[PDB]
């Protein structure tokens, strides 16, 4: 089956590993100038973007930043051994380490300039690792912008790999397994204190997929279904078919010339029929979802066999129409005829099942004790091991309920059936015989049933969920017949090797679904509080419903998308995700003036400003804030498309800054400020409506100039009316740059834990219950 | 005041309605009731103080649902339901005790004892039921 | 000087749908005590279909009457509510599409078609003013020429 | 607009009409397309105007 592939080829969790440090910075060479404008002969090392792309436009600039915590949490590792990353410092003295490779070519770069000073190259002369073998730690110096350290120590301090030993590894085991008596588990290796292993994210259901999302959870309990059926074991050494046939029909007495119901009894009795009915009914109650019942009302045996299914299956599990029709057949079939009542008129919604109304009317102690039973027997919600669980009632666990049963139908035979013919009653004598011909096979078969139940229950990591699905099994009644009496003396329990491959299906499953339910709360939860008021989030939740591998998303509209994005929308986020995002959203500011596409607006100003010296620009007309100016902001303009401020400003002269990112022209002209053309491109605006082609000039004047002799020649410091609102690259300090990245030596990580644990079974004949005695007890 | 009212008219309908031999459908109602207030009880810790010579009581509830598989009450039923019903006969007697013990000045009328101050939360309002006093 | 025919506030900002929501919801609780059950399921997972749209419903109620307002700036005579002899015929089918169907990409009128619209009003209105007068000019002048 | 195709296969599971016994199990989902939903919307908004 498709589904079955799709459900069993979730893997557990690609796990990430770093192999260099994440990086948004780089050093970079720059020549420097003089308080009057030349150039000195020395270079300076400045912090520069190595991937500059920033986009214009301040809503592109939170969108570029969303973009980078993706990239950081597609970057973020799993764990991190820093010895991988360490490369050889030629420079050292002690012939040491650094890591990354990218620290060792900023060493080189610095050590090898002429223009470097001598500490400096002292310094990296001492850049070394230290190892300390008995704590299992070393420490590699590394040279990184506080921001890209600020991440790499956030990833080297929050790794999801925790100690792993023998003991961890039994315990990963559900802890109802451990306890059975039927399985013996071993191991054969010591794991080293270096091993490592990385725990599921087993969290509950957060969603509530079972409340609301019908459809989704009909899904879900499709899959479910599936892998239950794949992994529920087979029945071995059924009573032969033939043999089985001989014996009914000797015991119906079957006549070749008569017309006789009894001969129906016989319909559909096979071993495929009798395993797919204890596959679905074992399926069925695992994943929780609901059965149809299928049956012929002229086949009384799938009557009495119904009467069986009712009184072991909670009557929950099935769709309500098929149970009202299989309860009202089994009364005026087989009770109402027995007790000589008048044939029972039920109505289609009746809010009582026919059951209900019989146990009211029935004046028999058994066939009504039966009768109330059936009515009220239900599942147990229990919170077992932290996993909430359908739990049978304990009667149907050791049996007895089969016993009741048998009371009840002992009853009915022993009744006279006053307005039937005798050819009816015995008809139903003979299909009671049948039944009760193999009453100890019965309570083998519940016990079975509830033991292969619980213990399948036992690998269930998710929440058992009871609401009566979309759509259900059919289970049909005749394979209920061929369960009853097919079913011999052999206990069949599950593999251990069985059992762990459901719950590692089950944890991968519930893993991934806890995962990508993080993924998509990061995203929208980041979105959010990157005012991204354009994104349409459909697309965030259809990559999440596509990750989690069962649904089609072709079939899923848009409505229900938006339904689970407002339910993750409530949801808090992940701690390393948030804190992340905690940490880019610090820093997205520094970054985004850290570009060198991009400033961050533009005062226009109607006086004359003396342009500011920086050693890295000569004299440049830069506004480190906009103190003292009116703000337009850009983006308001561009999405309200109203520039009458705007265009009024401009008209008068009124000085004004225009805040927002915005591209620049640099212009390292000076008969270019001489003749105002920064003042110059301001009109455009009031002609076309459009502030996305504006383009400040950012005036670079220093030596480099053409006309530079100007500023030399006359004492004159350059001015200019309009300011580009940017921030001055950082200086690169050698030292300062410097950390000391902590990680441990060396650990080896482990991924699936119970390939560590051997498991068999004691004899099947020798296998216990709950109650401590024989699963089956017939010879 | 009504929760705890409600808590002793549940002990008293269980106390004169679980009796052996008694059909189902006479308690079906009295026994949903008792479940809901076992379900509402369960996983709160009461203390009944130390005033006066009243001694210092702690209450845990634990306690499992009363079944409804019976078509009529037996003696095993009514034996259960008993141990339920003395346990939370206790508790509700002690409160009344620690309550009648208390007086304020400033607000008379509202609880003074610590026990009937957290049943007069909203989370006990489902065991309120019948007020026929 | 126009009559116009306005909506309540809380249709315009599709307050009300939440109402109608809450309203239907309490329709997928209900018992249906008689009815049979499988028709009961089929008929509250309709009411559930219509209720899980709530953000979509509330989104067509506002863009419904955003549109209904905008374009009825461009009216120029009286909105005059009157039942009339034949009506436009609207099946319940299509409002189950549109329910269904709606997304959030929102459509307002084209200020081109705005203009269009409010132009077509205006020559309406001024060619039905102007041939009135013209009508009551010659009726008048006949009966005051004594052409009986 | 929500796609069609998406959006009918929902309904019909919702609403299981198949399983019912329903005289016109066909003529439940007929009508419920696009182009009716865009003759909706134009019919309400040109009904309220005129």
């Amino acid at each position: 089956e498709s589904i079955l592939k799709k459900l069993e080829d979730i893997k557990p969790e690609q796990v990430k590993k770093q192999t260099k440090l994440f990086r948004i910075f780089e050093p970079r060479q720059l020549p420097v100038y003089r308080a009057n404008g030349e150039k000195e002969l020395r270079n300076r090392w400045y912090w520069k973007l190595k991937r500059d792309t920033l986009p214009d436009g301040d809503y592109d600039v939170r969108e570029y930043f969303l973009n980078l915590y993706d990239q950081v949490l597609t970057e973020m590792p799993d764990y991190l051994l820093l010895k991988d990353m360490a490369v050889e410092n030629k420079n050292s003295r002690d012939a040491g380490k650094v890591v990354d490779s990218e620290t060792a070519a900023i060493c080189d770069a610095i050590f090898q300039d002429e223009e470097t000073e001598g500490v400096v190259r002292r310094f990296i002369a001492e850049m070394r690792q230290r190892v300390q073998a008995d704590r299992n730690v070393v420490n590699y110096p590394s040279i990184l912008h506080p921001i890209d350290h600020a991440f790499n120590e956030y990833f080297l301090q929050h790794q999801l790999v925790e100690p792993l030993n023998n003991d961890i590894i039994f315990n990963y085991i559900p802890e109802r397994i451990r306890n059975d008596v039927n399985y013996i588990l071993n191991m054969d290796r010591n794991l080293p204190s270096t091993a490592r292993y990385i725990r599921p994210n087993l969290l509950q259901d957060r969603l509530n997929l079972h409340d609301n999302f019908e459809s989704l959870w009909d899904t879900i309990t499709t899959s479910n279904y599936i892998l239950a059926r794949s992994v529920v074991p087979d029945l071995k050494e059924l009573v032969s078919t033939e043999a089985q046939i001989q014996k009914m029909s000797q015991d119906l007495q079957l006549e070749a010339l008569t017309i006789q119901s009894e001969t129906q009894f016989l319909t559909g009795i096979n071993s495929q029929a009798a395993n797919d009915c204890f596959k679905t009914l074992i399926a069925a109650m695992l994943s929780q979802r609901t059965m149809s019942l299928d049956f012929v009302t002229t086949n009384y045996m799938s009557l009495i066999s119904g009467m069986w299914l009712l009184t072991v299956v909670p009557n929950d599990m099935f769709i309500r129409e098929s149970l009202v029709a299989c309860q009202l057949a089994i009364i005026n079939t087989i009770i109402y005829p027995a007790f000589g009542m008048q044939r029972m008129h039920y109505r289609n919604g009746d809010p009582q099942t026919p059951f209900q109304i019989a146990e009211q009317q029935i004046q028999n102690f058994q066939v009504a004790n039966w009768l109330h039973f059936v009515n009220n027997n239900q599942f147990r919600q229990v919170v077992i091991d932290g996993v909430l669980n359908q739990v049978l009632n304990d009667n149907i666990r050791n049996g007895h309920v089969v016993n009741q049963l048998m009371e009840a139908l002992m009853q009915l035979s022993r009744q006279q059936f006053p307005t039937m013919p005798v050819d009816y009653k015995r008809s139903i004598q003979r299909g009671i015989l049948l039944l009760s011909n193999r009453l100890g096979q019965l309570v083998d078969l519940t016990r079975l049933l509830a033991y292969n139940y619980e213990t399948l229950m036992a690998c269930i990591t998710m929440n058992m969920q009871h609401v009566q699905t979309l759509t259900t099994e059919k289970l049909q009644l005749t394979s209920v017949t061929s369960l009853c009496m097919l079913i011999g003396n052999a206990t069949v329990i599950p593999s251990p090797q069985t059992l762990f491959h459901y719950y590692n299906v089950n944890v991968n499953f519930h893993s991934n679904y806890n995962e990508r339910i993080n993924d998509a709360v990061a995203i929208i939860t980041a979105a959010n509080r990157l005012n991204l008021y354009q994104k349409k989030m459909k697309s965030i939740v259809e990559d999440f419903l596509k990750r989690l591998q069962i649904f089609d998303i072709s079939r899923v509209p848009d409505d229900q998308m938006y339904r689970l994005r407002d339910r993750l929308r409530l949801l808090p986020v992940e701690i390393r995700r948030l804190d992340i995002f905690n940490l880019i959203l610090m820093n997205m500011e520094q970054i985004e003036r850290a570009s060198d596409k991009i400033a961050q607006g533009v005062i226009i100003a109607y006086r004359d400003m003396q342009l500011e010296r920086d050693e890295m620009y000569g004299y440049v007309n830069i506004a480190r804030n906009l103190d003292g100016f009116q703000q337009i902001n850009l983006e308001e303009l561009m999405r309200t498309g109203d520039y009458a401020q705007i265009t009024n400003m401009l008209l008068n002269n009124q000085p004004v800054a225009l805040v927002g990112a915005l591209p620049f022209i640099t212009d390292s002209s000076v008969i270019s400020l001489v003749a105002k053309l920064d003042a110059t491109v301001f009109a455009q605006i009031v002609k076309l409506r459009k502030v996305d082609t504006l383009k400040p000039i950012l005036y670079k004047i220093n030596s480099d100039s053409n006309d530079f002799y100007l500023v030399a020649n006359y004492d004159w410091v350059p001015t200019s009316t309009t300011k580009v609102y940017k921030q001055i690259p950082q200086q690169f300090d050698f030292r300062a740059s410097m950390h000391m990245l902590t990680s441990n030596l060396t650990f080896t990580v482990y991924s699936d834990l119970l390939a560590f644990v051997s498991a068999d079974t004691v004899e099947p004949i020798n296998a216990v219950a709950f109650d401590n005695m024989r699963i089956m007890n017939e010879l | 005041m009504d929760v705890l009212y409600s808590l002793s008219k549940t002990l008293k309908d269980a106390r004169d309605k679980i009796v052996e031999g008694t059909l189902y459908s006479n308690v079906s109602d009295l026994i949903q009731q008792f479940n809901q207030m076992i379900i509402t009880m369960n996983g709160n810790e009461f203390q009944t103080g130390g005033i006066g010579n009243l001694p210092i009581r702690n209450w845990n509830f634990d306690f499992g649902l009363l079944g409804t598989t019976l078509l009529n009450l037996d003696a095993n039923y009514v034996e259960t339901a008993r141990n339920t019903i003395d346990y939370f006969v206790d508790f509700v007697d002690n409160v009344c005790m620690d309550e009648m013990v208390r007086e304020s000045q400033r607000n008379g009328i509202a609880p003074q004892s610590d026990s009937l101050r957290k049943l007069s939360g909203i989370k006990f309002k489902r065991i309120n039921f019948d007020n026929s006093s």
